[PDB]
RNA sequence: GAAUGCUAUAAUAG
RNA sequence: UAUACCUCUGCUUCUGCUAUU
RNA sequence: AGUAGUAACAAGAG
């Protein structure tokens, strides 16, 4: 467990800045399983590569038939929202 | 080294003496001057491009001009009245 | 169909503005970043903070997650964890017994593929599981530091070259650019993918098992007679400074680490059988009981076809059909005709730096072959002459035509050396100047090629030449031919030399390479006295232990027969060690020493004890009559092989005080084995030949007389000599 | 201690007042050689060149050898090098930080000074932000 | 100069997406416009050919709700998203990944397409590709002469193929109308110099950092360069 | 008859 | 002030560079 | 008190 003697001074917030770039990064890592492994390069946005990667995966879950309609227009209506 | 020590130890001229001086450098870090560690990427990087010239010449010049931070401060204390408090370096010529 | 959730948590995140910030701003560079951003300062005493925080009531942090609930708050009074969630986790926490409670009542998970997926180490067990164990030996070990590969490779490539397959293996979508790599292991990548396909093991681990049996761990290790990584792994267990121990491992061992390490068996029979009348006999004697691990070295030369001068010479000496194939790393030749006289030159490369390099006199005809390429070559001294080859594989016929180039040493080769070339590596130990330039070509040959010069191809009927690109060109390589059309019983001489049925010589023990290199498998001799083909300091060592041992006899039998104690079996093996350029004139002198110790009444046996091995080399004296004069006897080896005459040296030196012969760091008394008139009876006397002390230093006579000075003065003239700092001495002839 | 005792083996040397920093600056460096064994730092440029002269006579093309490697290496390197330094000084805070966050801090601190040179993933443009950033008149950072 | 004209023609969409491409290739777009105009004209032409195509869920192409066309475009996404892509469809379809980074994607063929834009004649572009390719992927190319040479099996329709030619000539003419044009057709060649300039401030720290007996840092690197201590 | 160059949370060294 | 015989904490009260990798 | 030793702990915080 995490010494916590952070909690007890102002220092906490930071708790919340790292539980927030770890949310990013681990969703990030469950589109780009090799990320975890060899480091992943692009100056492009995270939010762009990610979006892609699940649009394909989506589109291709559709075509291949390990995805439902109702399930793939959420999909490519929940990713259009971004 | 026993490669190194093996050849200078043989290369002994024959009937002369091979002395070993077991050393140390005192000061290391105080006596060596930055403005040394710039001459010395010049030097080096003689026939390197202008910008890596310039760029290896940037970390001996902030060196040159480099500030050492104080610590914590020191800790002025009360015998009698057992209390004890810690003078920021700020605040060092605070008190006589 | 993971996908849905995965864009469904998306727009959960970018709800919070600082996230949506974060993921729209923070490049999948930085990533790299912000994944290692933590408030966690880097625990420096970990091992107190560890025993410090096991007394704690729950040090540890479980995963949020169904199975962490699946563990009890309490057993049986048994705080087991609590409900405050850790920091990191943002699950609850929990005392050690949690752990020791989930291994005994917990869900039995299924372990399937673990097998599979741990092979790496499964393997590493197996080979000490089925291992023989033999005898240890109690003795000097003279450890070598050189960087060897610490565990056993499926494939070994590059860190890029495998990280890219495991890629393949196990992340195919985030590949990248597919590289040559990718086909050239398809059989490992699908073959792997295929034993990994059922494991529920986190990929993360796959990864790192993978590299672990892809990537090389090669690291510098003091190392004795074992190379070969299966023999590395359990390098505690082979030897230590003072002690040997012999060891098989299991599974298989490579026909090339046989054929590397046969090699330097034939060398250290050959480089000890010179020394001894008769060589064939001792040759003989030895091979026959040489082991390389588990396999006889007659049955290893028999199931072999390859192997060195030195295996040829050997395999005759046996009786075996000699093979003059012969190999350069990747290419592998065989002698049609020709005579090779391999003499050490120092040549000037394309950088502008002079390197000492063996190179080969005569014309020399060679059946060239790489991989389905095959060809017959051509060269004189540094000079490519013509090379015949067939239209095999376009990189097969690239890369034998580039090994032809440097293995003809052409001065046309050495102009194409631009850039970095090290022959000398990071710890100042000397690399193959021919199998560096060899490895150094076959990644940059247009270089080559270009600084080679090409010419009219030839108009022949089957001959059609080629030019850089290897294809059927009107310009063709100074000398390369492209054509479509691809023993006899030897007697060997008691003194090593291969003749013909009609009297000219095809190889002798003169010719084998001088180079002493580490084994790549185990080498054991199952005769007695072993030690011969030791190294240097071990036989030097050894040698004078013996000299020791029986110091009573020894010393004895000279003060009765002169020369009936010199020839001696353990002097014999000592020779093989003192360059032979100096053997002789070393026996020469030190006899001389010897006897006039015995005659003129002014014994030392600490220098007896010292000088007597060398003195079994047939003396060879000036021309005057009288015996040559030394300071220090150089032995076979590094710059510290060598003995002093007047003090002590790395490997031999006397401490009176304590009456202790110190050899080779060994320690050993001389109490009881003293005359009571040595302690105040000088050294002076016993440190040149036909010369004894008459007084103490004389000004008069002036500086310290060389050696050459010494050598060259008329009996009865006095002379100012140093023994060591502060001891000086006035000598007479 | 260390403070003053570097300043006592330079203090003979050329001191003057840094119209940049307006710090206390000494200049040992060609200086007054010694007259005891007492530490000197009062080094003489010459004599480090002819040194450097005679090593590059002994070493030929060493220099501009590893300055090629050394140059080709920058050019590759990426700015998350930074992150494995275990506790590197952290300027927005005044405080030391792990070198990840540290780092994470200045990049995000200099976007708002309209330096971006860090998104481009090399190092080179990264550092060029750095030498920049002593020009901005004002430098803002956050503070939560 | 190109800097004013591709602001008139091409979206910001098109300016920004081909300057990523430019930046990732790691070469200026005001340095060289003439490879920015190509790349703009090569990612104009491939949104064009995949504007209104669609696919119904019976699996039929049909001109435009619904979100799933019937190309992929390729061209414009960056380097590593688009390998990703590339790779995703070809391992999901079943078929051999290119060793070169195609452009566009039929998801009815199930086959990759190469687009190119030649300056002289595109019957000579299409035989000058097929040795890097082969049948890799379906080539399609076009020249701004009026001359198009697609694969034997082209999904491009006759209402489809109009719209490229009209729209490549309409800009070949803007281009004429704007005494532009002469601005691609002459050679364009400079290898970009690493260059790391340093600010006012650590150029004045770097002065105040040198030996004593020293003007300026000018003179300690000219005293180093050229000067010889020996004695 | 040679190589293969790396790159820890420990410890040691300066 | 009071809650407080309460609550939270036990490297975070500044732990560096370079090698063995 | 004591630990300890060129400066600290001998509880700290809401
Ligand atoms: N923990 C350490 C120890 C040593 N060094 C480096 O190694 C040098 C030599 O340290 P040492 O020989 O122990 O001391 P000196 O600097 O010679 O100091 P003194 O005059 O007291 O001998 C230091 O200057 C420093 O560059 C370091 O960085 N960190
Ligand atoms: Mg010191």
């Amino acid at each position: 467990k995490r010494n916590r003697s952070i909690l007890n001074t102002d220092q906490r917030n930071m708790i919340l800045e790292e539980q927030c770039y770890a949310k990013c990064c681990n969703l990030f890592e469950a589109c780009f399983n090799s990320a975890s492994y060899r480091k992943p390069v692009g100056q492009h946005s995270m939010l762009e590569a990610m979006a892609h990667r699940l649009r394909m995966d989506a589109r291709l879950d559709y075509e291949s038939g390990r995805m439902s309609k109702d399930d793939f227009e959420k999909a490519m209506a929940h990713l259009g929202e971004i | 080294l026993s490669n190194a020590v093996a050849k200078m130890l043989s290369n002994c001229p024959p009937g002369g003496i091979s002395m070993t001086v077991t050393g140390d450098n005192t000061k290391w870090n105080e006596c060596l001057n930055p403005r040394i560690f710039l001459a010395m990427t010049e030097r080096i990087t003689r026939d390197s491009p202008i910008w890596f010239r310039d760029f290896c010449s940037i970390a001996p010049v902030l060196f040159s001009n480099k500030i050492a931070r104080l610590g914590k401060g020191f800790m002025i204390t009360s015998k009698t009245k057992r209390l004890k408090a810690q003078i920021p370096c700020p605040d060092l010529f605070s008190i006589p | 169909g993971m996908t849905l959730a995965k864009i469904e948590l998306l727009k959960q995140l970018l709800r919070d503005n600082e996230a949506k910030t974060v993921l729209k701003q923070t490049t999948v560079d930085q990533y790299n970043i912000i994944r290692k951003f933590n408030t966690s300062r880097i625990e420096k005493n970990p091992s107190l903070r560890m025993k410090w925080a096991m007394c704690s009531n729950f040090p540890l942090a479980l995963t949020k997650g169904d199975m962490a609930n699946r563990i009890p708050l309490e057993y049986k009074g048994i705080q087991l964890k609590t409900n405050a969630e850790d920091i990191g986790t943002k699950g609850q926490m929990c005392s050690i017994a949690a752990v020791t409670w989930w291994n005994t009542y917990g869900p039995i998970g299924d372990t399937e593929g673990f097998e599979r997926v741990y092979e790496s180490f499964f393997l590493r067990k197996m080979r000490l599981d089925n291992a023989t164990w033999g005898r240890i030996t109690f003795g000097p070990v003279e450890r070598v530091r050189k960087r060897v590969l610490l565990n056993p490779l499926t494939k070994e490539m590059p860190p890029d070259e495998a990280s890219n397959v495991i890629m393949e293996i196990l992340f195919p979508k985030e590949a990248g650019i597919p590289r040559e790599s990718t086909w050239i292991h398809r059989e490992l990548i699908k073959e792997k993918r295929e034993k990994l396909k059922g494991t529920m093991i986190t990929p993360i681990v796959l990864a790192y098992m993978l590299e672990r049996e892809l990537v090389a761990r090669r690291r510098f290790l003091p190392v004795a007679g074992a190379t070969s990584a299966e023999f590395i792994e359990m390098l505690h267990c082979l030897q230590g400074e003072n002690w040997r121990q012999i060891y098989h491992p299991g599974g298989n061992k490579l026909t090339e680490s046989r054929s590397q390490s046969m090699i330097v068996a034939c060398r250290k029979i050959i480089r000890r059988s010179i020394v001894a009348s008769n060589p064939l006999e001792l040759a003989v004697e030895i091979a026959n009981k040489t082991v390389i691990d588990t396999e006889p070295l007659k049955s290893c030369l028999a199931a072999i076809d390859g192997g060195d001068v030195a295996c040829d010479i050997i395999r005759a000496a046996l009786g075996l059909k000699i093979r003059q194939r012969q190999r350069f790393g990747r290419l592998e030749l065989k002698r049609i005709s020709g005579r090779g006289f391999k003499n050490d030159e120092e040549i000037l490369i394309g950088n502008g730096t002079i390197q000492k390099i063996g190179i080969w006199d005569g014309e020399e005809e060679f059946h060239v072959r790489c991989g389905e390429c095959r060809g017959i070559l051509k060269k004189s001294k540094m000079k490519l002459e013509k090379l015949l080859i067939n239209s095999a594989k376009k990189e097969d016929m690239r890369d034998l035509i580039i090994l032809c180039m440097v293995f003809s040493q052409d001065t046309r080769m050495f102009q194409g050396v631009r850039g970095e070339i090290n022959f000398l590596n990071r710890a100042g130990q000397l690399l193959s100047p021919m199998y560096q330039l060899q490895r150094y070509f076959l990644n940059r040959s247009n270089d080559l090629f270009d600084q080679w010069g090409y010419e009219e191809s030839p108009k022949a009927s089957e001959l059609h030449g080629i030019n850089e690109s290897m294809n059927a060109s009107d310009y063709t390589l100074k000398g390369v031919v492209v054509t479509r059309n691809v023993t006899e019983k030897v007697s060997i001489t008691k003194n090593l030399s291969l003749i013909k049925r009609t009297g000219e010589v095809i190889m002798g023990a003169n010719d084998v390479s001088e180079l002493e290199s580490q084994a790549q498998l185990m080498i054991t001799y199952d005769t007695p006295k072993m030690w011969e083909m030791g190294t240097t300091k071990e036989l030097v060592q050894n040698t004078y232990q013996w000299v020791l041992k029986n110091l009573v006899t020894l010393k004895a039998q000279f003060l009765l027969g002169k020369e009936d104690m010199f020839q001696w079996d353990a002097f014999e093996a000592f020779e093989s060690i003192i360059p032979q350029k100096m053997a002789g004139q070393y026996s020469g002198f030190a006899r001389a020493v010897l006897k006039q110790m015995r005659d003129q009444e002014v014994m030392k046996t600490d220098q007896f004890i010292k000088l007597l091995p060398f003195c079994f080399s047939p003396p060879k004296l000036r021309s005057n009559g009288e015996p040559y004069q030394f300071l220090k006897l150089v032995l076979k080896g590094g710059g510290e092989n060598f003995i002093e005459v007047r003090k002590g040296s790395p490997l031999f030196s006397y401490n009176p005080q304590t009456e202790v012969l110190t050899i080779c760091g060994r320690m050993m008394s001389l109490k009881g084995k003293i005359e009571d008139e040595e302690r105040n009876r000088s050294m002076g006397n016993a440190v040149l030949a036909g010369f004894l002390v008459s007084g103490k230093y004389d000004p008069d006579l002036g500086d310290f007389k060389t050696i050459e000075e010494l050598e060259k003065l008329k009996p009865g003239e006095k002379a100012n000599i140093l023994l060591y700092q502060g001891k000086p001495v006035k000598v007479v002839k | 201690d260390t403070v003053i005792r570097t300043h006592e083996y330079s203090n003979k040397g050329k001191q003057y007042i840094s119209d940049v920093t307006g710090c206390t600056m000494v200049d040992p460096t060609n200086g007054p050689l010694p007259e005891d064994n007492e530490p000197s730092a009062y080094a003489q440029l010459d004599c480090v060149l002819e040194a450097l002269d005679r090593m590059d006579e002994e070493h030929p093309g060493l220099f501009q050898a590893a300055s090629q490697n050394a140059m080709e290496t920058l050019m590759v390197t990426t700015v998350d090098k930074l992150t494995q330094g275990r506790q590197t000084f952290d300027w927005t805070v005044c405080r030391n930080q792990p070198a990840a966050t540290a780092l994470n801090t200045t990049i995000t601190s200099f976007r708002l000074n309209d330096l971006n040179g860090a998104d481009k993933g090399g190092l080179i443009p990264f550092c060029q932000d750095i030498i920049d950033s002593l020009d901005r008149p004002e430098m803002t950072f956050f503070s939560v | 100069s190109m800097d004013t004209f591709i602001t008139r023609n091409f979206q910001t969409t098109i300016i920004q997406k081909a300057k990523n491409t430019m930046a990732e290739f790691s070469e200026d777009p005001e340095l060289q416009p003439a490879m920015l105009f190509n790349i703009c004209v090569h990612l104009e032409v491939c949104y064009v050919i995949s504007d209104m195509n669609f696919l119904d869920e019976e699996g039929k192409a049909y001109t435009a709700q619904n979100l799933r066309p019937q190309y992929e475009v390729i061209e414009g996404m960056p380097r590593t998203i688009a390998w990703m892509v590339q790779r995703s469809l070809a391992q999901e379809h079943g078929i051999e990944t290119p060793k070169y980074l195609a452009d566009l994607f039929d998801y009815k063929t199930k086959r990759f397409i190469e687009v190119g834009i030649t300056k002289g004649l595109a019957d000579d572009y299409f035989w000058k590709k097929k040795e890097k390719l082969g049948n890799s992927m379906e080539l399609m190319i076009f020249s701004y002469n009026q001359d198009y040479s697609l694969s034997n099996e082209s999904s491009l329709d006759e209402e489809g193929k109009g719209r490229v030619l009209s729209r490549l000539t309409e800009l070949q003419a803007e281009l004429s109308l704007k005494n532009l044009w002469q601005v691609l057709i002459g050679e364009e060649d400079v290898e970009k110099g690493i260059d790391f300039k340093l600010g006012q401030t650590i150029s004045r720290l770097r002065d105040i950092s040198v030996p004593a007996g020293f003007s300026n840092f000018e003179g300690m690197r000219s005293y180093i360069d050229n000067i010889d201590p020996k004695g």
